[PDB]
């Protein structure tokens, strides 16, 4: 109804109204060069490589922001098209240093491709060159400011995408620099980002200087367990080791960004690792033993001890094939004492109906809706790349935020309403103010974060926005489907456990104290042995050995999410799955097949022998976890909040306060994060001040 | 080399040592790369 | 001849600092695939190899690395005669690469002083 | 003897950086010879698509 | 010149290869699939597999082709195509000092008759594109492997084949033997991926689907 | 004692097939769990999947039941037997 | 589209009866491969191997594999028997030297990550 | 400097010996564990530091064509001196 | 078409005993056929518009004697190129291998306006240049 006709060398494409000349040669297939262009930020139009030719129009446009209109023939390759575009490169090579050997962009940089397709063969410029003093912008990002073309990409995407305006450029002319000025780490949670926003070797990972050259890695996509957001990435690995994370595009889930604690946290799969099994002696010393010794051990132990006395805690980074084989391997000694490290209140509908803990409107949906009302969390930390949908979403949209926790920095300006609990029961009565606001809004979105029900109040504050949630369901402004109720989880291995019927809690093991302890993966420290009976058998299976590992007396070695193919539930409820870049270390196995053959010895065998199987059983227990990249929408909330008003669990007078509130409490949660070394310069770098991060950054 | 000599450097050797092939001087090629995966290195407290 | 390819050889600046800065360029123009290349930044802070392993056994003597190389640092030396009479003597190391550097330092200067005006 | 006798001036390579490699002078002078010489020495020029068959008078 | 780099074009040979390319087309229709000149002046006729036999025969005996010498017989296999094998002609035509090249396809269990009858030379031609790429060939006088060892087990040059194999050799002296058993490399074949993700040649772009 | 350790019951969201199935789970579920407020009756939905009850019994034994084109009626009926046949 | 052109046989009898007639040429073949190769293993240890050879690909069902085989199986009689083959390449159907494998997934467990 | 392990092992410029608790020490018994002493990181230290008199400074290693890519150092902070990240010269401005 | 008596062979193609491929490679083993994904570093598409099929990676060990990286995977560095997604699974089909397809992501056509920099009402105000 609307669509103009523009040709491109020629050939006839329907172009929606206000679509860039860019865009319309990228429909035929036509790439324009770019260097100043992502099509995430804005458009800039100082790079000058889009110059492209319009026919009958004596003046080369900027294609990266000239609106087509009707008639127009973009002769890409005009003469005076590729005459510009050497001329561009030229200016642009005039002043670069000759750094290719020493510069890690080499093999992978831009203006090295470009060159090779779109530019000249030689240089006519014979004078000197210049060059600019580095910057220090933290321990993430190496700066070699000589090298910057000056595409301000890095100011754009600070700007918008990450919030903090930090980032920008100094002076005029041919001196002018992009930097901080005044000394300022650029430290935020999508910081290392701009690595690859860089088009050129000015801003680098310092993990990964000097490690590697790009045309040698092998590239494996995975998905990331760090956060709960499931962000795709590639993990580029040589001589079977992993070298760095990249983010991989999605749309959906992460866009095209990770989060810190995804890209420098591979370092964390290089130390304080499980190899080989270990098992107690007659000190109690944990001394290395073939896996016969201690899978007899723990086979004998799970024989003897039967009933309720036999109880697995899965931890945060497991895998879903792992959980499904323990929870069934426990199953058949009569033993569903199966918690999980995260507590999720399972009072009323609890894990049986799906909505009831899932961000149900997907991460996408962020960015339709109108009103926002974050209880309790801090998404800046929690699911950094879920922030990001918000801040985008909140830019275009002119989306409202309003948050019930403490505050916060958020990027962007949000309305605090408070950080006490009754509040919330305020906008159930409509009392408070904003609760109007929520009947006037068409599409309103409610969000409670994991961290909030970790308190002891939790039953209180998921009935409470229940409450909110019907309360702006029943006046039909919110459209047909749109569903409100949201929960954004933090630990990865969650939705999955709690898809699969794990109590979302640890209160089990306190009731009923088992003499025998399954410590799968668990190292949130929640339970120790002192709650346990005494002589008690604690096994321990994972891949670093931090606060589980040294409690307990079996310590079989288990595999890592870059080290196995397995599947992982974001909190959207899309089940994607990790494949295999790099083998387990030393006699470290995959985690199902240790439980599978655990169960073997000890005569309850599974039936399940290979992960075709093991994916089999997982449909049979529930068949949303095999329909892959697919979000699968629960409904029914009718009777989860039915369900929920009957307990009348009364609210606390503690402020909800997120166990995260500073870029310190972002780095160090996790196990694999906790061990590696980049994160530890990473929570120095913002503890003490400016002066931990200085280095020789010249090479 | 009489008349006109190489020129002289700090790295360069000052015994031209023969084929140290056969002899105990020989070449054993290794690994000059250090550790990429570490151990737990298990505390000793008996504790449990 | 002056251009007459051997030994390989790792060469380095006159001050004493290695010429090679782990560009990789050698080990991804071999046509054997006989460079294996191991990067780190050295405690200094520059870009030096942390390995680099050229196998004797497997290399065909094309001089490809030597003029891939940026920096003239990996040559072909002019010895011939380094015959071995085990297999895996003629796996070299860094370390020996560097001392067939430091031994033919004399002549492979002066080799390429004759023959980079060519180049 | 021809060939002795008649052998002209002028370079050994192509003048195309992008086919033959630039002069080890010019690499380490100029940023496009450095460039082209990386690009070359790593990933090679690119062949158009397509398809011959050449043969030459070998001794054989 | 204007072009001291740029290979001359000769426009004539095009004008003369092209003619003779409609001139075998409207001489076969049954087979000639489709004709089509190169920009370096070489022509390839693409033909039915059936007519593998005829158009040489064609080819060979026709006094304005006069092709008498099978300069070369290959294949090349395209996993991606449904006939992955594409069998290549090359021949030589002495008298009117020209290169023509006829290209048939075959899938994999799809024989080919044997162009030994017409061109004596592609006897052992026809074996190595039966031993590198499995392409049987009916109505041989002999069809063998010709470079594989005795007892190899795969068809080496197929795409879906490591370069490596799957077995390496070793001597055994328990059984005092050279034993075969599977390849295992010191070293593994480092494999680069070296592709730049901007495209080379607008003249080559394939359009969108 | 198989003392009807779990049930679960997968439905798909649009298929006719599971129709019934909805209906069920649309209104006879919230008095079920009033019933009896311990057990973990799963509704686990996926796209094209043939409607089914699972029953984990004790020391891992299940039995699936078709739920295939069944009404509310008889999805109720088909799952009262199931959690009144043990003791 | 469903009917392509076939190699020797017409039908899956034809091929078996190609089958049949290239186990008679291998069957009565063995001996003479004992004797004049200067085998060591037994006249039986032979035909039976040659029996578990046809019984591996007997799961086939499309008649121009079947020809495919039988073409495949007449090469390797024809360099058995005008000694193209050599002991070792004759002895290498009989895996000697290989270490046997386990079947079981306990064991693979207990030896190395794979399926 | 060339140094020796606890086990006796000399440790390469690389910090590589191997471990007391190691099998491979083997192959170096009735043999050297080939080393270089002339150690790259300590060489290029006591290099003098050339106060150059302007704000950017050329390097190509010595020699033009023998030596490595010419690249420009900005010698502007007066907290550090400026090196070549090709061979390592350090250069200073003359006390700014 | 061919007249040969040209016989009805309906029963799907197969190949698995034609390749000379061993027992163990051939079941345990799981191709992937899949779109590359752009490399994040660079901001070229021309390596995501052919499907690839790749075999899962295994054990990778270290030389004892210089510390290369030896494999016992023949299938390891095996990877093919494939226009469609359908020729993709009519390969991985006719040699009997398992597979598992990840369907093509497509960037999403974005809306770009160089007016929203400068907007006077709205928050897309860019506050530099
Ligand atoms: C070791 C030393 C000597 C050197 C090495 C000696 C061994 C060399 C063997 C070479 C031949 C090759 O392995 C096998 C081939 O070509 S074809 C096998 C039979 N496969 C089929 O025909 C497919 C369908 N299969 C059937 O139909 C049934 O298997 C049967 C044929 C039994 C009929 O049964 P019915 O009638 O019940
Ligand atoms: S950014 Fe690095 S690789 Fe790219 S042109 Fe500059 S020095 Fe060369
Ligand atoms: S530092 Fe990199 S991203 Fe920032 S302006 Fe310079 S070239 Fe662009
Ligand atoms: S000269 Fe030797 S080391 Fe250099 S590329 Fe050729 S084979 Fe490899
Ligand atoms: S090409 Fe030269 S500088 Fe680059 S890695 Fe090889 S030896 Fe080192
Ligand atoms: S991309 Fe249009 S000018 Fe930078
Ligand atoms: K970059
Ligand atoms: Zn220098």
């Amino acid at each position: 109804s609307n669509l103009i006709e523009v040709f491109v060398d020629g050939q006839s494409v329907m172009v929606e109204p206000g679509t860039t000349v860019l865009q319309a040669c990228e429909k035929v297939g036509m790439q324009i060069p770019r260097f100043c262009y992502h099509e995430r930020l804005s458009v800039a139009g100082n790079c000058r490589m889009c110059l492209v030719e319009i026919e009958k129009a004596p003046k080369v446009v900027a294609a990266c922001a000239m609106p087509v209109m009707k008639g127009w023939n973009i002769l890409t390759n005009s003469e005076k098209s590729k005459k510009a575009r050497e001329g561009v490169m030229e200016f642009l090579l005039a002043n670069h240093p000759l750094d290719c050997p020493i510069c890690d962009q080499g093999g992978e940089c831009d203006l090295q491709d470009q060159s090779m397709m779109f530019g000249s063969d030689r240089s006519r410029f014979l004078e000197g060159k210049r060059a600019v003093e580095d910057k220090n912008i933290g321990p993430l990002v190496k700066t070699i400011m000589t090298r910057c073309i000056q595409c301000t990409r890095c100011i754009r995407f600070a700007s918008e995408i990450a919030g903090v305006d930090d980032l920008g450029t100094t002076g005029r002319g041919n001196d002018m620099q992009v930097g901080t000025y005044i000394e300022k780490m650029f430290m935020s949670e999508l910081s290392g980002n701009i690595i690859d926003i860089c088009p050129v070797g000015a801003l680098t990972s310092k993990p990964y200087a000097f490690t590697a050259r790009p045309w040698e890695t092998r590239k494996t996509e995975s998905i990331d367990v760090m956060d709960a957001v499931g962000s795709n990435i590639v993990v580029s690995t040589r001589t079977g080791e992993v070298m760095r994370i990249l983010p991989r595009m999605h749309e959906d889930i992460n866009e095209e960004w990770i989060s810190d604690k995804t890209r420098f946290a591979y370092d964390g799969l290089k130390r304080q690792r499980l190899t080989q099994p270990m098992i107690r002696n007659e000190k109690g010393l944990l001394t290395y033993t073939t896996w016969e010794d201690a899978l007899s051990r723990v086979a004998g132990m799970l024989q003897s001890f039967q009933g309720n006395d036999v109880a697995a805690i899965a931890g945060g980074l497991v895998d879903a094939e792992a959980l499904v084989a323990l929870k069934d391997l426990l199953n058949r000694v009569d033993s569903d004492s199966l918690c999980t490290e995260e507590v999720f209140p399972t009072a009323g509908a609890g894990t049986d109906l799906r909505s009831n803990y899932l961000l149900n409107t997907t991460i996408a949906g962020v960015e339709e809706a109108d009103v926002i009302l974050l209880v309790g969390t801090n998404p800046r930390f929690e699911a950094p790349l879920f922030n990001a949908r918000i801040r985008k979403s909140w830019l275009h949209n002119d989306l409202k935020v309003a948050l019930i926790g403490s505050p916060v920095d958020l990027t962007y300006r949000y309305d605090h309403l408070g950080d006490s609990p009754k509040i919330l029961q305020d906008i159930a009565s409509g009392n408070h103010p904003f609760s109007q606001i929520l009947k006037e809004a068409k599409k309103p979105m409610v969000v409670l974060g994991s961290s909030a029900l970790q308190r002891s109040d939790g039953t209180a504050i998921l009935a409470a926005v229940s409450n909110i949630a019907q309360n702006i369901r029943l006046s039909s402004g919110v459209t047909g489907d749109w569903k409100v109720m949201n929960i954004l989880h933090r630990i990865a291995s969650q939705v999955a456990a709690l898809d699969l019927g794990y109590k979302p809690g640890v209160e089990a093991i306190r009731k009923n104290p088992p003499k025998v302890l399954f410590l799968l993966g668990a190292d949130g420290g929640c339970i120790t042995r002192q709650d346990l009976p005494k002589d008690c058998f604690i096994i321990y299976q994972g891949h670093h050995g931090d606060v589980g590992a040294p409690m307990a007396d079996v310590i079989l070695p288990g595999a890592a999410y870059t080290e196995k193919s397995a599947t992982y539930v974001n909190t959207e409820g899309r089940a994607q799955q990790t494949k295999v870049a790099v083998t387990p270390p030393g006699l470290a196995r995959e985690d199902w097949k240790i439980i599978r053959a655990l169960s073997e010895i000890a005569g309850m065998t599974l039936p399940y022998d290979t992960l075709d199987q093991v994916r089999s059983r997982l449909e049979e227990v529930s068949p949303n976890l095999v329909r892959y990249d697919d979000v699968e929408g629960a409904n029914y909330f009718q009777q989860a909040n039915e369900l929920s008003k009957l307990v009348n669990q009364q609210l606390l007078a503690d402020p909800l306060v997120p166990p995260q509130l500073t870029i310190k409490d972002f780095y160090m949660t996790d196990s694999i994060s906790r061990a590696s070394q980049t994160m530890a310069k990473c929570v120095k770098a913002v503890t003490e001040g400016i002066q931990a991060v200085e280095e020789p950054s010249i090479c | 080399p009489t008349t006109k000599p190489p020129t002289a450097r700090k790295y360069i050797w000052t015994n031209h040592k023969f084929n140290v092939s056969g002899t105990p001087q020989q070449y054993v090629p290794y690994s000059t790369t250090r550790k990429k995966i570490q151990e737990w290195v298990p505390p000793s407290t008996p504790y449990k | 001849s002056p251009r007459f390819r051997g030994e390989h050889a790792l060469r380095r600046y006159p001050s004493g600092e290695e010429r090679c800065i782990a560009c990789k360029l050698c080990e991804a123009v071999c046509p054997a695939q006989a460079i294996t290349i191991e990067a780190e930044p050295r405690a200094d802070g520059s870009r030096r190899t942390t390995r680099y392993d050229i196998d004797m056994t497997k290399c065909i003597y094309c001089g490809f690395c030597q003029e891939a190389c940026p920096v003239d640092a990996i040559v072909e030396g002019p010895n011939f005669e380094f015959s071995t009479e085990t297999h895996e003597e003629l796996l070299y190391n860094k370390e020996k690469l560097l001392n067939n550097g430091d031994k033919w330092e004399a002549e492979i200067a002066a080799n390429i002083q004759a023959d980079y005006l060519y180049r | 003897s021809q060939c002795l006798n008649k052998m002209p001036p002028g370079e050994i390579k192509v003048d195309d950086a992008k086919v033959s490699p630039p002069k080890r002078a010019e690499m380490k002078t100029s940023m496009e010879s450095l460039i082209h010489h990386f690009k070359l020495y790593t990933e090679g020029y690119q062949v158009p698509p397509g398809a011959t068959y050449t043969a030459i008078e070998a001794p054989k | 010149d204007t072009r001291p780099t740029i290979r001359p074009r000769n426009d004539v040979v095009h004008k003369q290869l092209s003619a003779f390319g409609q001139y075998v087309a409207e001489i076969l229709p049954k087979y000639v699939q489709q004709v089509q000149v190169s920009c370096f002046n070489e022509l390839e006729i693409f033909i039915h597999p059936d007519g593998v036999i005829p158009v040489l025969t064609f080819l060979r005996d026709h006094t304005n082709a006069q092709f008498k010498s099978l300069a070369d017989l290959t294949a090349v296999d395209v996993p991606t195509r449904q006939n992955r094998f594409e069998i290549v002609y090359n021949l030589l035509s002495l008298r009117f000092n020209s290169q023509i090249r006829v290209k048939t396809y075959t899938d994999e269990l799809t024989p080919i008759e044997s162009s030994v009858t017409v061109y004596k030379a592609a006897n052992w031609y026809e074996r190595e594109i039966w031993d590198m790429f499995g392409v049987f060939f009916a109505n041989h006088p002999d069809l063998r492997r010709i470079l594989t060892g005795y007892g190899f087990e795969g068809h080496p040059f197929r795409k879906d084949f490591p370069l490596s194999g799957y077995v390496e050799l070793r001597y055994d002296d328990e059984v005092k033997r050279v034993v075969a058993e599977p390849v295992e490399l010191a070293q593994e074949f480092r494999k680069f991926d070296l592709n730049s993700p901007w495209e080379a040649f607008p003249a080559y772009r394939q359009p969108p689907e | 004692k198989l003392g009807l350790r779990e049930i679960r019951i997968h439905l798909c969201q649009r298929s006719p097939g599971s129709q019934g199935v909805r209906d069920f789970i649309e209104k006879r579920y919230v008095e079920l769990k009033k019933a009896n407020p311990d057990l973990p009756i799963l509704i686990r939905e996926c796209s094209d999947v043939q409607p089914k009850l699972w029953a984990r019994y004790a020391f891992g034994q299940e039995k699936n039941v078709s739920l295939n084109n069944f009404s509310a009626d008889q999805v109720t009926r088909t799952l009262e037997n199931v959690l009144s046949g043990k003791a | 589209g469903t009917s392509v052109k076939p190699i020797f046989s017409r039908d899956m009898n034809e091929a078996k009866r190609r089958v049949r007639e290239l186990y008679r040429a291998w069957y009565r073949e063995v001996p003479n491969t004992v004797h004049l190769f200067q085998l060591d293993i037994s006249v039986k240890q032979g035909r039976d191997k040659v029996r578990e050879m046809f019984m591996k690909n007997a799961h086939v069902t499309d008649p121009r594999v079947v020809d495919l085989l039988v073409i495949k199986g007449k090469m390797e009689l024809e360099e058995t028997i005008n000694v193209w083959k050599q002991r070792t390449h004759i002895m290498r159907f009989f895996h000697e030297t290989e270490a046997p494998r386990p079947t079981d997934f306990l064991s693979k467990f207990y030896v190395g990550h794979d399926p | 400097g060339v140094r020796t392990s606890p086990t006796g092992e000399k440790v390469t410029h690389t910090g590589q010996a191997y471990d007391d608790g190691d099998y491979r020490r083997v192959r170096f018994s009735d043999r050297q564990k080939e080393v270089n002493e002339n150690f790259a990181i300590d060489l290029i230290a006591e290099q003098p530091v050339s106060e150059v008199g302007s704000r950017v400074i050329s390097c190509d290693g010595g020699g033009g064509a023998l030596g490595h890519p010419r690249v420009y150092i900005n010698l502007d902070k007066e907290t550090k001196t400026g090196t070549c990240g090709y061979c390592g010269l350090q250069f200073r401005q003359p006390h700014h | 078409t061919q007249d040969t008596q040209l016989i009805a062979v309906d029963e799907k193609l197969d190949i698995t005993t034609l390749t000379g491929v061993p027992e163990e490679h051939i079941k345990t083993r799981k191709v992937r056929i899949f779109v590359p994904a752009r490399n994040n570093m660079q901001s070229g598409v021309n390596n995501t518009k052919k499907w690839k099929m790749e075999f899962d990676t295994r054990e990778r060990w270290e030389n004892p004697l210089m510390g290369w990286s030896s494999t016992a995977d023949p299938l390891s560095n095996l990877v093919l190129t494939f226009s469609t997604k359908e020729d993709a699974v009519a390969f991985a089909e006719k040699n009997g291998w398992s597979f598992d397809v990840e369907e093509r992501k497509v960037p999403k056509p974005k809306s770009k306006s160089y007016g929203a920099n400068f907007s006077w009402n709205k928050r897309t105000r860019v506050s530099t240049k």
